[PDB]
Parts: structure tokens; C-alpha cells; sequence
């Protein structure tokens, strides 16, 4: 059974590959994203509607 | 003897040993961040267009570059290129079969994918030089179905099919160039970063991984739902992303700590999320439930926002403009919904 | 300066429009039909005789001036949970099973399997199934000279009598009458399990002669479009 | 992350009884509709039994019909299933699966080698 | 005077809910085009419309006249009196045409669905209301019937009635049991097999009732007055009793609506008001 042995060496190398890596803190993630939300938080029109003087839709 | 247990058992090791990695950079939390910050408040939105040019469900719905035009297919065999700021069909194209499941606009407005049942990626093209429109280009080196499609450049265009392989194909000659493969279940859909450079494919094995497109590898694979992946999107920063699953469920995940975020799942909705995407500065999201309802939550404060009503059968898809100034939906109603 | 961009769009609006009722008029004048089966009980030969003429095999037909275009998905892969969504609009679903090879391993089990769990779906829930019975001759000589018995596979068939209300061709045994009746009100008892006042079944035994089968499926899409608008107008 | 796990089997003389647990992890036990399907050597998978919602629909395949008898919980999160008077036929490896989409009786499992919700297996074999 | 105040009351509630029922099932089939996309759709709102066109525009005349037993600002009551017919015949031939097309949608729904054309249900909508117009205007305007409240020339009622009445309620009725014939069959069909799965009368008095109830009340409140229509001209009751029985055959059409527009999803659509 040549075919179940390789797919769980390539399984078990993928793992050996993913399991280098390193990571980082969740808050530090979650204030980037923030970050970038609030640096991007006047450029959404979905948020607040904007008035009808430059809405192309409306 | 036997050692093909052994190899399973370290590799349980290293999945146990992977575990608590995740566990040790999660001291702190995300509700407890997005904490003493204003809410988004309870926004009412209104439909603006309709559209009526369709026979039967609408399956795609890809958006434009331009953010003016947008092209949609259903399973009656006709691509349709409509002009949202005139109501207007720009395009109509008959396709080879009538089953249909995905299209993909090119970015530069010259090209246009389809693909469903027929196991095929036909790319037609929009600079006419005799007016007509007509097959510029097929693609057939998959055995499963055609799930979705996304254009990166002008002459190359990553596609996931139903035979748990992925491909990028090479239009300009015809043939493929890398090869993705990892999966047990079909891949369900996939989406490209603003990078250019990485995507995220999800598929039915509850499971989505990040590709390379230069390498062919897999970077990083995340496994926290319980069940198929319908929809899965990237969050315009690029360092996040959001998915949709079968089972009430939707996720924000990120790459750099390689775990969940948070869950906007609720109580009293049971059904499907079919198609989910962000918006232009992330701190909404939309997702397409299949009780014939239209879910907005917030991004950061894990709560509902607002509810769209309108089709009487269950929608499909949903996309967002690059500018972020429109939304546009599509359900089993034969109706494409624009709204504002 | 927007004289040119208005009048060009609108005609080419019109032009189009124009040409897709025209073919949506064509559209809604035929028929569509999902063909499929449990596997290896003779798909190919069925579609050599039925249809008398790559994941998507598509064959079309007409009689009586009503046309029908049969599907086969006999180039996929094995799971069927996110692909057979696309065929909610299908009128019919043409579902060949053999009736012969219980033995050789429970594909009976697997073909009633499959039929409950398209029954009772989402979105195939208004879907009403067409029932053949494949290899009856292939009963009659497995029963005649003793190859197997489905009382083994089934113990309440011996608490089961052939009904009064059957068709029984001359010159044939009572026992391959049994059975396949047997078979017969099996399918029916799982697909009326649930029900909903939507959609229906129809059996039928053929496959087992080679002769004409057509005038079968035209008359079951017709009674079934029958007790559509039947159901339509609350006069059901 | 959805995981299985299965404790039973062994090499018993025809006429034993035999109890296999079926543990799962990863997801709400409460909710989906369990499944038991087997295999036997040469042969392809075999749908054996499966559990509703709750434990009130009940259904076993012809071969096994009131013979082996099956049971959830939700407490513990297992199903258990027993084989009583284990015919000499049931030399197969057992493989404990769940339906894929939750509130929805649409249930098949028995797709070849390749699905996310099917344990490891125990491979069950009368003795001589 | 008891009784002549509530008499007022009571028909000016008729028309109340006559009326508002009409305006809301045609705003509901205006409102929405996922309703009107389909052909058999537009034979009931045309019929709506037509209920709604007798309404407005006879009903409160005659109302108004006999609460007070006058005719006050009379000059056109004549004038009036083609209008009173012109929408009457129509709905009555509107409802004709309907029971057709169904019998057309279970007989042969092949042929059906690939000859009739929504060109098709526009031409009979206007067959049936020039059909009306044309015997309802042109006779009466000119010469061709000779304190309004006036008689019925025996030339010409007759026929009319003959025209109006007669010829569709006959072939309603042929259609409906003959559909009813092909009712019964299917529900033996069904139960036969039914009953071989399971190893009846209670569904087949279903499709009865509905037919009953459907055509029952056109001919229970529609036949009085048609066929008093013809003992006046050669009488001998009263007065009264036509004003009640024309009474009654208004309430009739004032009435159908609740039946002829109560379907599942139309009922959804009513209750997204
Ligand atoms: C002036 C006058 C005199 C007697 C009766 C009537 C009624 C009018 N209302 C009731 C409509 C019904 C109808 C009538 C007369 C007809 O000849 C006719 O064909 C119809 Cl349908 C009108």
C-alpha cells in the first residue's frame, strides 16, 4: 500500500512545515487591525451615509 | 514494525505541540480590546436598483473594477454584463452549457471567466475588434466542477476545482503552470489578498489554507469551524480575513497569530451563510444567510448592525465595489439587487 | 455631449432585450430531466435505448413537439452534497437502480439510501422522482434457478404477499412477481414516508424489455405538470 | 477542529457481545445525527445504522435488523453500539461518521475513502 | 324609522369593504412585479379592476337614489345605465374566461404552455371588453330602450340576458365538471397507490367543496335576479323584490374577491402589506 503511507509522509512533512513558524500577540494583532480601521474609518460610505450632493447611486 | 502508527503518532505530537503554541500567545482576548469604543450604531439601509434581465437563479455576481459595471451568470446559460449607473445591459453573452457557477472580471475590463458542470474555464474577451463577443480562450485540465474563479493579471487567472486541485492557468499559451493540491474535500471558493502575492482557498474538509502563488507551497492552514466552508473573503488590510460556513456561523481569522478571532455566530438564526465579504474599511460585514435574509454585523463589536430583507428565495451571492460606495446581491429570484 | 453614449446604449438595449425574449421563449418551451442511478446498471445501455442517440452529458429529444433535455453527471467525482443544488429547477429526476444485484454487495440499500436522502432535501424537496426497475429478467433467472434470496437481506419479506391490485404478465411465477412488488412498495413506503403535497413518485418496470420507453417519460412529465397546476389551484 | 475517536474490537468466538463507543470532539454533539457505516475486506463501505437528532427515529440496514442495537448521548457526547450474536460476516472495520450540514436529514457517507467526519475505525473479526 | 336608518349602514358597509378590498388586491398586484410575471395573473387583475370600475362608479347612485326614494340631479341616469351594464357583463364574462384558461391548464398543459402567449391573454381581455362595451353602449345610447327606474323593452333584454348570463354559466359549468371528472380520476390514481404503499373519500370531498364553493355562489347569487330579468317585462311581485335581488347579485361580485385572490403566496404577498 504504497499510496497510504505516502499521503501520510506528505501530511506529516506539511505539519514539520507549518510547525516552523513563528507567531505573534493577539492584542498587537487586534490594535494593528484597529489601526487600520480607524486610519481608513472616513474613506467608508457604507458606515455613514454620505448626502446625495456626490452619491452617483442616489 | 508498522511504522506508519509511529509516524501518525509524532504527528499527533506535533499537532498537540502546534495547539499549544496557539494556546501561549492567546493571553488576552479581542471583546475585551474592542471594549469603550462607540458603537456603529443601528443603520438602515435602502434598496436603490433593481435588475430583470435573468431567466433563472443567479449563481456569481462578480463585481467591476471600475466600480460602474459588473457582470452576473445563472444556470439559463447567459452571461450578462449590466451598466449599474443607467440600468443598463451593457453585454449579453450565450455560453456554451447552461450550468454555470462562478465568472471572474478581469481587472483591466477586457475579460470575463465562467465555468459550472462542464468541468471547463472559458475566458471571452470585451475589446471587440468586430463587435461581437466569442470564446477567445478554453481551459480543460480539471476532472471535478469549476467552484470559483479570480483574475490576476491579464493573461493568468487561478481557478479551484472540484477534484480537491487547484491550478493557475497560462492563457497566453494554454496550458498550466502550478499546481495546488492538500485538500480531502472539494474546494469550495478562494480569494486573493491585496498583496497580489497569497491567497486563501476554502473548501468542504472545514478546513482553509493559504497558498503561494510563486511557490506552490502551503503557508498556513486553519481549522476552527465544524463544518463545510461556503465562502471565505480577505480583509483589505492584509493581515485577516472572514469566513462563512454551513452552519450559522461566520469567523474572522487572522495570519500572524494563526488562530481565530472571533465568531459572529447568534441564537435565533440556524440556516447557512452562503456568500460573505467585507466592506471598504472592514468595520462591517455582510454575510448572505439562507432564510432569505441579508446580515450586516459589526466587524469589532460582534453584534448585529442590520437585517436586509427583499428576495423571497435564498441569495447566492454578494459583492462590495473596490471604492466601497455601493453593494450589490443576487439570489434564486432572478432579481440583482443594488443597494446603497 | 452625451447625445452618442444614450442613443447607442439604449438600442443596443433594446436589440439584446428583443433577442433574449425570443430565446426565453424558447427556453420555456422545452423541458429539462435529470438522469441518474446507483452505478453499473447499465447507464450506457439505458442511454443507447432511451435517449436512441465533460462532467455534464447532456442529450436532447423531442416527441409530441415538446422537447426534453436529459443530463448525466457521469463524469464526477463521488461526493454529491454541493453540486446537485444546481438542479432545483429540473421537472424530472430519472432514477435507474438495479433490482438484481443485492447480492453482488446491498446496492438496494444504497439506491434506498440515496432516495431518501434526496427526498427529504432543502431544496429538492419539490422534485418529483421517475422510478425504473432495471434487469427483471435477471430477477426472474436469479429467483428461478436458486442464485440467492432476499429474505436474507430482508427478513420482513417473509411477512409480505403479493397484492391484489398488481398487473402480473402471464406465464410468470408468483415469486418474481413478489419480489419486485416487493421492491416496488419498499420505494414507495420511504418516498411517502414524508410527503410534503408537492411532489410525487412514479414506478415503473421496464429496461428489462428492449422495446420503446420513451411514451413512459413524456406521459410522467405530463401527469406530473397535471398535478402541478392541479396543486396550484387548491383543487387537488 | 472536528475529531473522532472509537473505543471497542476484538477477536471473539460467533456468539459474543460487543460494545464500540463512539466519542467526537471539535463541535456540538447536540445537534447533528450520527451515523455507524462499516467496511469488509474486498468489499466496498456498507451503510450500517445512524441516529436521528434526539434518539427518537431509528433505522438499521436488513442484514442487521434486530440484532445489533445503537444508542446516543449527549452527556458523555458517544454513541454506543452493540453487536449481539456477531454473525461470522461482520470481519469488517466499523468507522463512526456524521452528516455534514446540521438540522437537515440528508446523510451519505459511504463515499470512497475521502470524507471529514469519519473516525479512524475498529476493525472487528470473529474468531474460529 | 328603525329600519331605514340601518339599511344605509348596512349597504354603505358593503361597499366599504367591497371597495377597500378591491384598492388593496390591486395595489398588492401593482406594488410587486414577481406577481405579474406570470400570464394567468393578469385575467384576475383585469377582473379586479373591472369589480373595482363598478365600484366607484353605479353602485353609490343607486344607493344614494333608493335610501331617499328619489333620483336627485337627474339628466344622464339613462347615460348612467350603460355604465350600470358595461362593467357587469364584463366581470361576469371576466369569470367566464378564467374557469376556460384553467380547463386549458389540465387538459393538455403541453399544448397549453407552448401556444398560449401573454399576446394571447391580452387579446381576450380585449375580446371580452369590447364584447361588453359594444352590447352595453351602442343599443342604449342611441334609441333601443324605451322616476328613471324605467322598464326593459322585451326586444332586447332577453337576448342580453340570453348573451350575458346564459351561454358563459353553461359552459362554466361544463369546464367545471369536467375538470372535476378528471379530479376524481387523478385522486384514484394517487389513492390507489396510496393504499398499495401504506401495506381516499376524505380528499376526494376536498376538491368537491372548492369547486362548490367557487362556482356555488356565482349561480346562488347571480340567478334570482337574471331570471326575474325576464318575468317583469311580461308580469307579478313587486318593486321591491328586483331591487333586492339586483341588491344581491351586486354583493355577489362585490364578494368574489375574497375568493378568487386568497392563493398561498398572494396571501403572503397581501400580508406584507
Ligand atoms: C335598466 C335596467 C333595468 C332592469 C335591470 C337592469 C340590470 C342592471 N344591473 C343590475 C346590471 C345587470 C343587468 C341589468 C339589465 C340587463 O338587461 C342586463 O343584461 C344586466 Cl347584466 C337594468
Amino acid at each position: 500500500n504504497t499510496a497510504s503511507i505516502a499521503q501520510a509522509r506528505k501530511l506529516v512533512e506539511q505539519l514539520k512545515m507549518e510547525a516552523n513558524i513563528d507567531r505573534i500577540k493577539v492584542s498587537k494583532a487586534a490594535a494593528d487591525l484597529m489601526a487600520y480601521c480607524e486610519a481608513h474609518a472616513k474613506e467608508d460610505p457604507l458606515l455613514t451615509p454620505v448626502p446625495a450632493s456626490e452619491n452617483p447611486f442616489r | 514494525g508498522s511504522e506508519l502508527d509511529q509516524l501518525r503518532q509524532e504527528a499527533e505530537q506535533l499537532k498537540n505541540q502546534i495547539r499549544d503554541a496557539r494556546k501561549a500567545c492567546a493571553d488576552a482576548t479581542l471583546s475585551q480590546i474592542t471594549n469603550n469604543i462607540d458603537p456603529v450604531g443601528r443603520i438602515q439601509m435602502r434598496t436603490r436598483r433593481t435588475l430583470r434581465g435573468h431567466l433563472a437563479k443567479i449563481y456569481a455576481m462578480h463585481w467591476g473594477t471600475d466600480s460602474r459595471l459588473l457582470v452576473s451568470a445563472s444556470q439559463d446559460g447567459k452571461l450578462i454584463i449590466w451598466d449599474s449607473y443607467t440600468t443598463n445591459k451593457v453585454h449579453a453573452i450565450p455560453l456554451r452549457s447552461s450550468w454555470v457557477m462562478t465568472c471572474a472580471y478581469a481587472p483591466s475590463g477586457n475579460y470575463v471567466a465562467c465555468g459550472g458542470l462542464d468541468n471547463i474555464c472559458s475566458i471571452y474577451n470585451l475589446k471587440t475588434r468586430e463587435g461581437n463577443v466569442r470564446v477567445s480562450r478554453e481551459l480543460a485540465g480539471h476532472t471535478g466542477y469549476l467552484s470559483c474563479c479570480r483574475f490576476l493579471d491579464d493573461n493568468q487567472i487561478v481557478t479551484s476545482s472540484g477534484d480537491t486541485t487547484c491550478a493557475l492557468w497560462d492563457i497566453e499559451t494554454g496550458q498550466q503552470t502550478t499546481t495546488f493540491t492538500g485538500h480531502t474535500g472539494d474546494v469550495m471558493s478562494l480569494s486573493l489578498a491585496p498583496d497580489t502575492r497569497l491567497f486563501v482557498s476554502g473548501a468542504c474538509d472545514a478546513s482553509a489554507k493559504l497558498w503561494d502563488v510563486r511557490e506552490g507551497m502551503c503557508r498556513q492552514t486553519f481549522t476552527g469551524h465544524e463544518s463545510d466552508i461556503n465562502a471565505i473573503c480577505f480583509f483589505p488590510n492584509g493581515n485577516a480575513f472572514a469566513t462563512g460556513s454551513d452552519d450559522a456561523t461566520c469567523r474572522l481569522f487572522d495570519l500572524r497569530a494563526d488562530q481565530e478571532l472571533m465568531t459572529y455566530s447568534h441564537d435565533n438564526i440556524i440556516c447557512g451563510i452562503t456568500s460573505v465579504s467585507f466592506s471598504k474599511s472592514g468595520r462591517l460585514l455582510l454575510a448572505g444567510y439562507d432564510d432569505f435574509n441579508c446580515n450586516v454585523w459589526d466587524a469589532l463589536k460582534a453584534d448585529r448592525a442590520g437585517v436586509l430583507a427583499g428576495h423571497d428565495n435564498r441569495v447566492s451571492c454578494l459583492g462590495v465595489t473596490d471604492d466601497g460606495m455601493a453593494v450589490a446581491t443576487g439570489s434564486w429570484d432572478s432579481f440583482l439587487k443594488i443597494w446603497n | 455631449d452625451q447625445r452618442n453614449e444614450e442613443k447607442a446604449q439604449r438600442e443596443a438595449n433594446k436589440k439584446i432585450e428583443k433577442q433574449l425574449q425570443k430565446d426565453k421563449q424558447v427556453y420555456r418551451a422545452t423541458h429539462r430531466l435529470l438522469l441518474l442511478g446507483a452505478g453499473e446498471s447499465g447507464k450506457s445501455t439505458i442511454v443507447k435505448q432511451m435517449r436512441i442517440l465533460t462532467g455534464i452529458f447532456e442529450t436532447k429529444f423531442q416527441v409530441d413537439k415538446v422537447n426534453f433535455h436529459m443530463f448525466d453527471v457521469g463524469a464526477q467525482r463521488d461526493e454529491r452534497r454541493k453540486w446537485i443544488q444546481c438542479f432545483n429547477d429540473v421537472t424530472a429526476i430519472i432514477f435507474v437502480v438495479a433490482s438484481s444485484s443485492y447480492n453482488m454487495t446491498n446496492r438496494l440499500q444504497e439506491a434506498l439510501n440515496l432516495f431518501k436522502s434526496i427526498w427529504n432535501n432543502r431544496w429538492l424537496r419539490t422534485i418529483s422522482v421517475i422510478l425504473f426497475l432495471n434487469k427483471q429478467d435477471l430477477l426472474a433467472e436469479k429467483v428461478l434457478a436458486g442464485k440467492s434470496k432476499i429474505e436474507d437481506y430482508f427478513p420482513e419479506f417473509a411477512r409480505y404477499t403479493t397484492p391484489e391490485d398488481a398487473t402480473p404478465e402471464p406465464g410468470e411465477d408468483p415469486r418474481v412477481t413478489r419480489a419486485k412488488y416487493f421492491i416496488r412498495d419498499e420505494f414507495l413506503r420511504i418516498s411517502t414516508a414524508s410527503g410534503d403535497g408537492r411532489h410525487y413518485c412514479y414506478p415503473h418496470f421496464t429496461c428489462s424489455v428492449d422495446t420503446e420507453n420513451i411514451r413512459r417519460v413524456f406521459n410522467d412529465c405530463r401527469d406530473i405538470i397535471q398535478r402541478m397546476h392541479l396543486r396550484q389551484y387548491e383543487l387537488l | 477542529q472536528v475529531q473522532l475517536q472509537e473505543s471497542g474490537g476484538g477477536l471473539v468466538q460467533p456468539g459474543g457481545s460487543l460494545r464500540l463507543s463512539c466519542a467526537a470532539s471539535g463541535f456540538t454533539f447536540s445537534n447533528y445525527k450520527m451515523n455507524w457505516v462499516r467496511q469488509a475486506p474486498g468489499k466496498g463501505l456498507e451503510w450500517v445504522s445512524d441516529i436521528s437528532q434526539s434518539g427518537a427515529s431509528i433505522s438499521y440496514t436488513g442484514s442487521v435488523k434486530g440484532r445489533f442495537t445503537i444508542s446516543r448521548d449527549n452527556a458523555k457526547n458517544t454513541l454506543y453500539l452493540q453487536m449481539n450474536s456477531l454473525k461470522p460476516e461482520d470481519t469488517a472495520v466499523y468507522y463512526c461518521a456524521r452528516c455534514p450540514a446540521p438540522f437537515t436529514r440528508d446523510c451519505f457517507d459511504v463515499t470512497s475513502t475521502t470524507y471529514a467526519y469519519r473516525g479512524q475505525g475498529t476493525q472487528v473479526t470473529v474468531s474460529s | 324609522f328603525s329600519v331605514r336608518i340601518l339599511t344605509a349602514c348596512f349597504l354603505s358597509l358593503l361597499i366599504l369593504s367591497t371597495l377597500l378590498g378591491n384598492t388593496l388586491v390591486c395595489a398588492a398586484v401593482i406594488r410587486f412585479r414577481h406577481l405579474r410575471s406570470k400570464v394567468t395573473n393578469f385575467f384576475v387583475i383585469s377582473l379586479a379592476v373591472s369589480d373595482l370600475l363598478v365600484a366607484v362608479l353605479v353602485m353609490p347612485w343607486k344607493a344614494v337614489a333608493e335610501i331617499a326614494g328619489f333620483w336627485p340631479f337627474g339628466s344622464f341616469c339613462n347615460i348612467w345605465v350603460a355604465f350600470d351594464i358595461m362593467c357587469s357583463t364584463a366581470s361576469i364574462l371576466n369569470l367566464c374566461v378564467i374557469s376556460v384558461d384553467r380547463y386549458w391548464a389540465i387538459s393538455s398543459p403541453f399544448r397549453y404552455e407552448r401556444k398560449m402567449t401573454p399576446k394571447a391573454a391580452f387579446i381576450l381581455i380585449s375580446v371580452a371588453w369590447t364584447l361588453s362595451v359594444l352590447i352595453s353602449f351602442i343599443p342604449v345610447q342611441l334609441s333601443w330602450h324605451k322616476n328613471c327606474d324605467s322598464s326593459l323593452s322585451r326586444t332586447y333584454a332577453i337576448s342580453s340576458s340570453v348573451i350575458s348570463f346564459y351561454i358563459p354559466v353553461a359552459i362554466m359549468i361544463v369546464t367545471y365538471t369536467r375538470i372535476y371528472r378528471i379530479a376524481q380520476k387523478q385522486i384514484r390514481r394517487i389513492a390507489a397507490l396510496e393504499r398499495a404503499a401504506v401495506h381516499s373519500f376524505k380528499r376526494e370531498t376536498k376538491v368537491l367543496k372548492t369547486l362548490s364553493v367557487i362556482m356555488g355562489v356565482f349561480v346562488c347569487c347571480w340567478l334570482p335576479f337574471f331570471i326575474l330579468n325576464c318575468i317583469l317585462p311580461f308580469c307579478c311581485i313587486d318593486s321591491n323584490t328586483f331591487d333586492v335581488f339586483v341588491w344581491f347579485g351586486w354583493a355577489n361580485s362585490s364578494l368574489n374577491p375574497i375568493i378568487y385572490a386568497f392563493n398561498a403566496d398572494f396571501r403572503k404577498a397581501f400580508s406584507t402589506l
